[PDB]
């Protein structure tokens, strides 16, 4: 027998943002397997939140952050008013199959 | 491509020119730019002198002073991250990232390659 076995992952803050108007936070799968960060080639769900506000979540924050289950996280400054972001992070489901 | 069409080098016009000379693919468009890529990483811009100060890209302002306009926005001195940042157009349906710092160096000129040659006497 083989039964699919999945579990989340812990949180990911791989950068701080920067202020300015370039700045701001940009958590990719690509960046997550250059630093070392362990990333599953496939996966369920992912969840993304603000660091320091544990929280409200994302829509209650109201910036335009874009998180994806193919891509990750990125908060861009200049789309926003005050043209800053907040410090992100997010976390990923991983499944695999174990014998029965 | 030129105007939505391939076309066979070399490709000349009134004013533009393209050609597969040397080593490169050059873009030489009279009074306005000459343009040389190696076609794998190498890109070289020349640019007429009188758009002094009307430019802006990654290229800079070409207003002769290096080190003082090119990284203040908005009075703000910002980092090379910064600036090819700002410098950035995404596609239609394109939200490419932006990289992240890479972290400290390395290696550095043991064997003084570098040094013996740059500073040997071909140049
Ligand atoms: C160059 O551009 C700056 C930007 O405003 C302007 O203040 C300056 O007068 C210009 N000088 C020349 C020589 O073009
Ligand atoms: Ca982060
Ligand atoms: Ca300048």
């Amino acid at each position: 027998c083989v039964r699919e076995v999945c579990r989340w992952s812990s949180w990911y803050n791989g950068h701080r943002p920067e202020p300015g108007l370039g700045g701001g936070d940009f958590e990719t799968f690509e960046n997550l397997r250059q630093r070392g960060y362990q990333v599953c080639p496939v996966l369920a769900d992912i969840e993304c939140r603000a660091a320091q506000l544990p929280d409200m979540p994302l829509e209650e924050l109201g910036q335009q952050v874009d998180c994806d289950r193919m891509r990750g996280l990125m908060c861009a400054n200049s789309q926003q008013s005050p043209p800053l972001c907040h410090d992100y992070e997010l976390r990923v489901l991983c499944c695999e199959y174990v014998p029965c | 491509l030129i105007n939505g069409q391939r076309e066979e080098l070399p490709y000349s016009r009134t004013g533009l020119l393209v050609e597969q000379s040397g080593d490169y693919i050059k873009v030489s468009i009279r009074l306005v730019l000459t343009f040389l890529w190696n076609g794998e990483d190498s890109a070289l811009l020349e640019l007429d002198p009188k758009y002094a100060n009307q430019t802006c890209g990654l290229c800079g302002d070409f207003n002769g002073l290096p080190a003082f306009n090119e990284f203040y926005a908005h009075n703000a001195r910002l980092t090379p991250l910064q600036f090819g940042n700002l410098q950035k157009l995404d596609g239609p349906t394109e939200q490419c990232p932006d990289p992240l710092p890479l972290p400290a160096g390395n290696c550095t000129d043991e064997e003084g390659i570098c040094h013996r040659t740059l500073l040997g006497p071909a140049f």
